[PDB]
């Protein structure tokens, strides 16, 4: 008999619903987010963070670490070779 | 002075495609249409209200 209110009622609940559950979801992770690369630390240094920074690193990502590793323990493994046999 | 209210009100009625769904908006839309077209319908209608009594009498 008289106009009821719709068109303002959306203070009690936040238009859509799928979509409410995202918003908290998406919007907080935004704040301690990285510009660009932000802290990257790069550089170490723990007398075997060379190495991985040479050689374990994603850049190159090859099979020669391993050649080299195991050209190491053939060095390593030859003066046991002449002890024993 | 009438042409202000309802070029309003049919500007949000413009703007409602997206809060459809509502009950007695449109009923209330339908309720001051029928009362207003009552006024204009007795306003036109309506002779002068009084008998003329130096003639018609």
């Amino acid at each position: 008999v008289s106009t009821l209110i719709p068109p303002k009622v959306v203070s009690s609940k936040n238009i859509g619903s799928a979509p409410n559950a995202k918003r908290i979801a998406n919007v907080v992770h935004f704040y301690k987010s990285l510009p660009q690369g932000p802290a990257p630390a790069i550089k170490a240094n723990t007398r075997l963070a060379r190495y991985k920074a040479k050689y374990f690193d994603g850049d190159n990502a090859s099979g020669k670490p391993l050649w080299h590793f195991a050209l190491g323990i053939i060095a390593f493994g030859y003066s046991m070779e002449y002890y024993f046999h | 002075a009438k042409s202000a209210a309802n070029k309003l009100d049919w500007a949000k009625v413009i703007s409602s495609l997206r809060i459809t769904g509502s009950t007695a908006t449109q009923l209330s839309s339908f309720k001051k249409r029928n009362d207003e077209a009552r006024r204009q319908l007795l306003e036109l209608q309506s002779q002068p209200t009084e008998v003329d009594f130096s003639h018609y009498r």
